[PDB]
């Protein structure tokens, strides 16, 4: 704390006078500023633009405009939340409807073998990749259950329509 | 630059 | 009160009546459906699948009824579909096969060979839904009508002398950093024009060129661009008095900014209007393109700003005469 | 950088008020007030924003630093804790590196 | 024996709904699950395409910020319910300890909720950059959801016979009523921007200040995050490093501190107080009410902040307390009393006396603090710097006065830049030392408060010490001034003389009267060495003081509580919670004295100031 | 790319039946009216015409279909075209256009004349370039009349009535 509060006073007798100015040369600073690079590239930066979500609108523009690791990323996040977002669905009714705790023989799960999280998150793969491993299917027991098969294959098919779109 |  | 011919941001704005429907709004079905707003889409998205899947439930539930395999629950019995026991595994059985994920928990047996047309039916059938709104979305996902809303045109158009010459300006600048190829720019004065023979022309849409430095409609625009033309003799605008410019004038000067987004390759139209009192007389746009410390700057704050400038308070045709004559 | 536009701005502005008192009686003559009115508000608009850039970057260092300062405690205070719950510190270092 | 969400205790019998599907207590926070993981899913696409838009093309290298009504208040829930989000994480890991496993039922919810949090502001944020609020209607149901989930079981709990006592009850219910608040923000947005349910949405352009081209000091069109750490200085201090700092780079700054804008705004509260009032002079307190009534609703909000950041500075020394109490007693028990239905809640007094979950509370502490600090300082410093303006523009408008030999040779032009300049600099140093007369005085009182608590009758002996050091620094650094005073006002004589006497270099050259002048201006310079003198001995003293007043404090602090008291024997807890407090009570007692020598010097610089703004006008 | 065909949208492209020839400004000139159905628009839409002639040159040549260009008449001399309204397509009948030695008698059935009509531009919603054609018989030409005027005014907008397209 040099001057934290001691710099309040001024001597306001100050000798200073004027001093060379010492400015750097213009010519050098100064670039031509090319409108267009020489390959493309306008070289144009915008200014004060006006965002009313034009720019956010057009998703699809945007998709296919940007680079394909971002594409890549966009795409594996589109699947990938997708399945965590059907596999916590899946999971959940599973817990709701009492079928991973009983282990009971009369009791018909309304999922067959879902034991855990990670079988529950296999299922939600199988159903929207549509491979179908067979060891977990969908009985009759619970009408939510068919609802949200629905549900998950509608939404996997629009989701892999509009990424095969963007491919294109 | 110079200044730089 | 006035009718607009199109709204300011494109929005052709013209009501067509007494059209006689061949059916045509509904005979190709895929430009309709690529009209369709994106939740009308997704609606016709599920049902089609919807309808598809429940039509062929019913066909899997009802031949399981006639051949007597859900019913008894007698062991000797062959099913032809496996473990089909009521109508919510007959709807399953629908899920499994035509969206092809097969929980293997209800097979195809060889008992019956109606199941076996019926399993080439579903998956043909399937598969040409499949492929129809596969190409709807890709159709749909190519759209530029949202890209032709970033393309803006500044609200009030202005006119002054440019090189002695009386000349109607405009500014049209570009807010996305990707290009737009072949942009050309038409121009119409939409006017109800009577000729001597008697004919009475209700829009009359005349064409105007833009004053480019090689005749043409080309333009390539990064930056915002002055678009002026030339009032002369062959121009309709060639009698217009700034007196004759007010609200309740028969004006409207057309703006059709075409041009093919580089992104994806589809024609695009940019269109506006300007009816007369959105017509200024005697101002100039305030410069945009500045020059910063490594490249140029254009600031959009003052895209549509305008500044005040000496002018002759009379026609273009008084003009010719009023220099004609101090030449003479 | 910052500091000398704070000192060589507010030397003209002090130089100015100097000057206008010494020709008071030929400014009011020209009615000519308002130019240098204007030049007083240019004037005190370039030191007050050399002023408020220095403030802010002086208080940009602090947050930044005291961040910083406040990570080191949680690092401290978490391995200091483990360390006198296993190793047996006594509970007097681990005072001692705290405070 | 894996990780299980309700654990594996009685062979999975935490899994049954047989009872009821809502009624099992981990069911309701797999349901709490949901809302957030459901954000996360339909939000980092759109995140991710946006962070690739500013990768790619950023078009709108300058655009303008559009802050949606209920902004401000928008971040501060944001912050609190990060906090006791933190908290919930910490009671969690804490009940979990006296199972045969994890349970994490207890902060798998609290995590993906303080994950969600930090997201759902990323993407308001994203949403409030480019002015596109039809988006929000995401964040609107993800709220409300969220609302809706933990009321179930917020009621469950009420049923279940848990009550105030259960820690995780009352972070519960202070969190949903946090989820209320927060939906009411939205809906507010509904109701102003009209975007949703409306016939004709109300858009606003952002503030025309902003939109200049121009303007690098935007600190008020920023998100309350980044005018808290100044997060917007990054780029303009990385650019600093290639290029120059130029008159023509710095910003030019916004309308809210032109200084003819603060001028007008002077000049309201003086007509408006000179016409409500019959107070026919503008006198020195006429000027001292003007001042407080046009820049006091932004002072106030500065001495607020100081004395929450005061408050959270005296939570080092008390967490360390805390700390050091807890590492001792041998650790006997560390187990949870309270069991509900196989779980385990550890009660309020439970949760402040463990040692890291304080630790981690201290850290959150010290950011509050170190910020609030920062925000008070600058609010302070801008009100001083704006006060600079109007006070500079209104000493000269006066000027545009008469001639008069009772006027011109009363204060001359010298006189009156130095008014400009001494008055105005020490009058905006008082603004800017004005909360801690407000503060200090509170600083000091709690700190006093609470170091007889912690320690007892020789921490009173210790701290009497202390607050005997701003009257001695009083005195010391009005001896320091009026040495520095005689030294430089010998000095102005001396460079006087040798400016007359090196201007003249030829004419003394030529005359071989180089060296003669030299010792000439050497004698003077000897005088003013000795004053320099009595100006070190002065200083000398002040950083002897500054620097061993605390130490001197400790030593009798100390040897007291032990030969003279003799009443409780010294315990590490006890001993280093005073020491710390020692620092943070040494820190302010020093700056006191320049506090009151400032708020002195305001005084008569005021009564300049209205000596001078009162004098004889010129004419109508 | 079937399902991006664009000819049943071209197959809402309307075409008077019949087109007249009727003096304007003086001049005498081919009018033809063009008109669409869709609300939606038809970017880039260019109108070409040509006169199906046998033409023998001086030579001796004798083409059986030659096919002579014929200009649109507008404003700037190009064959760009904006189509909201119905519009007016007229074709001035200079003296460099192969129509300068029309009759009203040599315009019967047994007349060897055909006008080819292209309509030509990309639709929006697909992007797909497309064509309307048509043609007129000497016989589906009637010599000295005029179209009546379609575009009325409505209160909020203009209204068109397809009622008397061809009238
Ligand atoms: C020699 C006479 C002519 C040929 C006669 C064919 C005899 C067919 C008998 C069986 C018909 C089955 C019923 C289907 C319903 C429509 C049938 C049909 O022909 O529609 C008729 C039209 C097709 O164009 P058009 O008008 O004929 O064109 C002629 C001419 N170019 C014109 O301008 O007029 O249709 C359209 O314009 C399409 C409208 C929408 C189509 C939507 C698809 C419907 C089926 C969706 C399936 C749902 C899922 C279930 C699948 C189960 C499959 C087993
Ligand atoms: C089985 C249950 C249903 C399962 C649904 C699957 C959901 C999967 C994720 C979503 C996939 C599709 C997202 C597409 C987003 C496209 C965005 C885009 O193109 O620009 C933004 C869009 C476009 O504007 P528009 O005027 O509405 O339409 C375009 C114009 N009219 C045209 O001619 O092209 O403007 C907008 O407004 C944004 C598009 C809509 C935003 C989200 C769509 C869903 C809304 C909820 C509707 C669900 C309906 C389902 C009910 C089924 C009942 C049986
Ligand atoms: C009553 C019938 C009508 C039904 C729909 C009406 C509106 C519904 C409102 C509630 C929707 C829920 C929150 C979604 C937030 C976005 C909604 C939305 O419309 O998108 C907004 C934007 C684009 O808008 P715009 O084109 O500028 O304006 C809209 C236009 N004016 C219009 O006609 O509107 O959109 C975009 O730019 C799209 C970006 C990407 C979209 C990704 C969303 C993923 C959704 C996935 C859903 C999963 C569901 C799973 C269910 C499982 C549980 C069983
Ligand atoms: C015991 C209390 C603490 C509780 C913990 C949670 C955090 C604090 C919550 C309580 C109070 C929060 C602030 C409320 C004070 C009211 C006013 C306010 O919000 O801003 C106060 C000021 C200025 O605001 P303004 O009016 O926009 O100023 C410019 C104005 N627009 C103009 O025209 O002139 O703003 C400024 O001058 C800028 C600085 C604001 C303060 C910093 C914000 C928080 C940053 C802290 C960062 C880390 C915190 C930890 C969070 C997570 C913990 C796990
Ligand atoms: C790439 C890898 C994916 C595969 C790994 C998944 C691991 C999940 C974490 C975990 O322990 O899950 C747990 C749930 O916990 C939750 O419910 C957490 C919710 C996760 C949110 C989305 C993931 C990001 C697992 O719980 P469980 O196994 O379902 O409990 C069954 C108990 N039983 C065995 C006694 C019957
Ligand atoms: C979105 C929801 C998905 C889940 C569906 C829930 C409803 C189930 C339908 C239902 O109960 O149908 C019933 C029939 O009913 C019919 O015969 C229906 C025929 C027309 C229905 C048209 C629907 C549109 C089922 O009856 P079943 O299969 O004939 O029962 C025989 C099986 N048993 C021997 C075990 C008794
Ligand atoms: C939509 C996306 C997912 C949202 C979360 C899913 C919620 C859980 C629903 C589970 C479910 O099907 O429950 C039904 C309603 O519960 C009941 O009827 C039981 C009482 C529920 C009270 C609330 C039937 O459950 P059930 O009758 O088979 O349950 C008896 C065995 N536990
Ligand atoms: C972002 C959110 C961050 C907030 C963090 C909160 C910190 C709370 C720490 C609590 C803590 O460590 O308590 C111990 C938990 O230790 C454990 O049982 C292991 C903790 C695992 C941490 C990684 C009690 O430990 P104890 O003495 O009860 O030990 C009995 C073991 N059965
Ligand atoms: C604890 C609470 C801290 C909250 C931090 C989030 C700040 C919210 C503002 C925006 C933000 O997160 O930054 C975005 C990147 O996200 C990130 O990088 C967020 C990372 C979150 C880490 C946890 C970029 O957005 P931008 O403001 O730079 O957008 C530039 C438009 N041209
Ligand atoms: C201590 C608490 C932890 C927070 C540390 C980071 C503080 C930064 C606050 C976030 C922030 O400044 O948000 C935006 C920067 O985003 C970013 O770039 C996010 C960086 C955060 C790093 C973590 C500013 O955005 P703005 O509105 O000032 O500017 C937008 C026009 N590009
Ligand atoms: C270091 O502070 C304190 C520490 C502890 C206490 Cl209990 C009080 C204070 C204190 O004094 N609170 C007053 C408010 C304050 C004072 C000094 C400072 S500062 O750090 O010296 N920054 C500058 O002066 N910037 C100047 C401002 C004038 C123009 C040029 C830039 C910042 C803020
Ligand atoms: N900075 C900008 N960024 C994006 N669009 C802009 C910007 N400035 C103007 N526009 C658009 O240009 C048109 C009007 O431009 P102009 O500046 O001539 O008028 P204006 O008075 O600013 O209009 P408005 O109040 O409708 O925005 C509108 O479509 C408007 O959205
Ligand atoms: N209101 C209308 N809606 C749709 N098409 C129309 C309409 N009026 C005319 N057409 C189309 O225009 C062409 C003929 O137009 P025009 O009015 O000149 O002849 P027309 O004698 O009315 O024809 P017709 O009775 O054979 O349809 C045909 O292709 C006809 O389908
Ligand atoms: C669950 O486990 C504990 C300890 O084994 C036991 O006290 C409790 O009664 C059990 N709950 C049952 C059996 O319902």
């Amino acid at each position: 704390m040099l001057s934290r509060k001691g710099i309040i006073p001024e001597e306001y007798v100050l000798t200073r006078l004027a001093e060379d100015p010492t400015e750097p040369r213009y010519r050098t600073r100064e670039r031509r500023a090319r409108f267009v690079s020489k390959k493309g590239n306008c070289n144009v930066a915008h200014k004060n633009i006006r965002e009313q979500g034009r720019f956010l609108q057009d998703v699809f523009t945007t998709l296919v405009d940007l680079k394909w690791p971002h594409t890549l990323l966009i795409f594996t996040m589109s699947f990938l939340c997708s399945w965590l977002l059907f596999a916590m669905v899946w999971w959940l009714i599973a817990f709701a409807h009492g079928d991973l705790a009983p282990g009971e023989g009369t009791n018909v799960p309304c999922v067959t073998s879902i034991h855990s999280f990670s079988s529950a998150f296999l299922f939600s793969i199988e159903v929207q990749v549509t491979i179908g491993f067979g060891g977990r299917m969908v009985t009759e027991e619970c009408p939510l259950a068919i609802l949200i098969l629905i549900v998950q294959n509608i939404v996997g098919l629009m989701i892999n329509a509009i990424m095969l779109g963007c491919i294109f | 630059l110079s200044s730089v | 009160r006035r009718a607009r011919f199109v709204s300011k941001k494109g929005n052709c704005n013209v009501a067509h009546k007494n059209i006689r429907e061949q059916g045509r709004f509904l005979q190709d079905v895929f430009t309709t459906l690529v009209d369709l707003k994106w939740p009308h889409t997704l609606l016709i998205f599920t049902m089609s699948f919807l309808c598809s899947w429940l039509l062929f439930a019913m066909v899997w539930w009802l031949i399981a009824f006639a051949h007597g395999d859900l019913a008894p629950g007698e062991g000797t019995n062959v099913p032809c579909v496996t473990s089909i026991h009521s109508f919510s595994s007959a709807f399953l059985f629908s899920i499994e096969v035509q969206v092809t994920i097969g929980f293997g928990g209800r097979m195809v047996t060889e008992e019956c060979p109606l199941a076996i047309l019926i399993l080439i039916v579903q998956n043909i059938v399937g598969l040409m839904i499949n492929a129809i709104m596969l190409g709807c979305i890709f159709m749909k996902t190519a759209q530029a009508h949202r890209r032709a809303e970033t393309l803006i045109f500044s609200k009030h158009a202005v006119i002054t002398l440019r090189h002695g010459r009386l000349c109607f300006m405009l500014r049209v600048g570009d807010l996305r950093k990707s290009m737009i190829i072949s942009a050309t720019i038409h121009m119409q004065v939409v006017r109800k024009t009577t000729s001597p023979e008697g004919e009475v022309v209700p829009l009359h849409q005349v064409d105007i060129p833009m004053e480019n430095g090689v005749g043409g409609n080309s333009i390539f625009l990064v930056a915002p661009l002055i678009i002026y033309h030339v009032i002369d003799s062959n121009s309709p605008l060639y009698d217009l008095a700034p007196s004759d410019l007010h609200h309740h004038q028969d004006l409207e000067i057309i703006v059709i900014l075409e041009g093919v987004v580089e992104t994806t390759g589809i024609t695009t139209q940019a269109r506006t209007s300007y009816l007369a009192d959105e017509i200024l007389w005697g101002q100039r746009f305030v410069p945009i393109v500045a020059e910063e410390d490594g490249r140029y700057s254009v600031d959009y704050s003052k895209f549509g700003n305008t500044v005040k400038v000496p002018t002759p308070l009379c026609t273009a045709r008084q003009l010719d005469e009023d220099r004609s004559l101090l030449d003479a | 950088d910052l500091q000398q536009l704070d000192d060589t701005t507010q030397l003209p502005l002090v130089s100015h008020f100097a000057e206008t008192v010494e020709g008071l009686t030929t400014i009011r003559a020209f009615r000519y007030e308002a130019r240098f009115q204007q030049k007083l508000l240019e004037y005190t608009d370039s030191n007050n924003i050399a002023s408020l850039f220095l403030t802010a970057a002086n208080r940009w260092l602090e947050v930044c630093m005291e961040y910083i300062g406040a990570c080191v405690v949680l690092i401290a205070a978490a391995t200091s804790i483990s360390n006198s719950l296993h190793r047996e510190l006594s509970a007097g270092l681990v005072g001692l590196g705290l405070t | 024996m894996p990780l299980a969400f309700c654990g594996t205790e009685n062979h999975s019998a935490a899994y049954r709904v047989d009872q009821g599907v809502l009624n099992n207590g981990c069911f309701v926070d797999a349901l709490n699950v949901v809302p957030h993981v459901f954000l996360l899913f339909i939000t980092f696409p759109i995140l991710f395409i946006g962070w690739g838009s500013q990768s790619s093309k950023v078009h709108i290298h300058h655009s303008t910020w559009l802050h949606f009504p209920g902004h401000n208040l928008r971040w501060i829930l944001t912050f609190i319910l990060l906090f006791v989000l933190v908290c919930e994480i910490a009671e969690g890991i804490l009940s979990d300890g006296v199972t045969e496993s994890r349970h994490l039922h207890l902060y798998m919810p609290a995590g993906m909720a303080f994950m969600a949090a930090i997201t759902s502001v990323v993407y308001y944020h994203n949403i409030e950059t480019s002015n596109f609020p039809k988006l929000l209607i995401a964040l609107l149901i993800y709220w409300t959801l969220a609302f809706i989930t933990k009321t179930i079981k917020f009621v469950k709990f009420y049923d279940h016979a848990i009550g105030f006592s259960q820690l995780r009850f009352c972070l519960t219910g202070l969190l949903v009523i946090l989820y209320g608040m927060l939906l009411l923000v939205e809906v507010n947005v509904i109701r102003v921007r009209r975007y949703i349910f409306f016939k004709t949405p109300r858009e606003v352009k952002p503030p025309e200040d902003l939109q200049d081209l121009g303007v690098r000091f935007l600190q008020p069109f920023v998100n309350l995050l980044s005018k808290g750490t100044y997060w917007w200085m990054n780029a303009f201090i990385k650019t600093a490093h290639k290029k120059p700092i130029d008159l023509r780079a710095i910003a030019k700054l916004p309308i809210a501190m032109r200084a003819l804008t603060n001028y007008q705004r002077l000049c309201v509260a003086f007509d408006a107080q000179a016409r409500k009032d019959t107070q026919s002079p503008q006198g020195a307190r006429a000027i001292w009410r003007a001042l407080c009534h046009a820049f006091g609703r932004r002072l106030i909000l500065s001495s607020t902040f100081r004395i929450l950041a005061d408050l959270l500075g005296f939570a080092g020394p008390l967490c360390i307390f805390g700390i050091v109490d807890h590492l001792g007693k041998e650790n006997h028990v560390f187990q949870p009393k309270t069991q509900f239905l196989g779980v385990y809640f550890v009660s309020s007094q439970e949760f402040l006396g463990n040692a890291y979950v304080l630790a981690v509370l201290l850290f959150l502490a010290l950011l509050l603090q170190r910020t609030f600090l920062q925000a008070s300082y600058y609010v302070a410093i801008e009100t001083g710097i704006n006060l600079r303006g109007a006070i500079q523009t209104k000493i000269y408008n006066k000027i545009m006065m008469s001639t008069s030999n009772l006027s011109m040779g009363e204060m001359t032009a010298g006189q009156i830049c130095n008014l400009v300049a001494i008055d105005t600099n020490q009058l905006m140093w008082f603004f800017f030392l004005c909360p801690n007369l407000w503060t200090m005085p509170v600083q000091i009182i709690v700190g006093v408060i609470l170091l007889y608590y912690i320690l007892g009758v020789s921490a009173l002996i210790g701290a009497a010490v202390i607050i005997l050091l701003a009257p001695v620094q009083y005195f010391v650094a009005t001896k320091l001034s009026q040495a520095q005073r005689t030294t430089l006002e010998h000095s102005n004589e001396r460079l006087k003389q040798t400016n007359e006497m090196l201007r003249g270099m030829k004419l003394l050259k030529l005359y071989a009267w180089e060296s003669i002048f030299c010792s000439r201006v050497e004698v003077t310079r000897r005088k003013e060495m000795t004053s320099l003198r009595a100006f070190a001995v002065y200083t000398s003293i002040s950083i002897f003081m500054n620097t061993a007043i605390p130490i001197a404090a400790v030593l009798i602090t100390f040897v007291g509580h032990v030969s003279f008291f003799k009443e409780s024997d010294l315990s590490p807890s006890v001993a280093f919670a005073s020491l710390s407090l020692f620092h943070i009570l040494v820190t302010p007692l020093f700056l006191l004295s320049s506090v009151v020598r400032s708020t002195v010097k305001a005084l008569v610089s005021v009564q300049k100031l209205s000596e001078f703004l009162s004098s004889a006008e010129i004419r109508e």
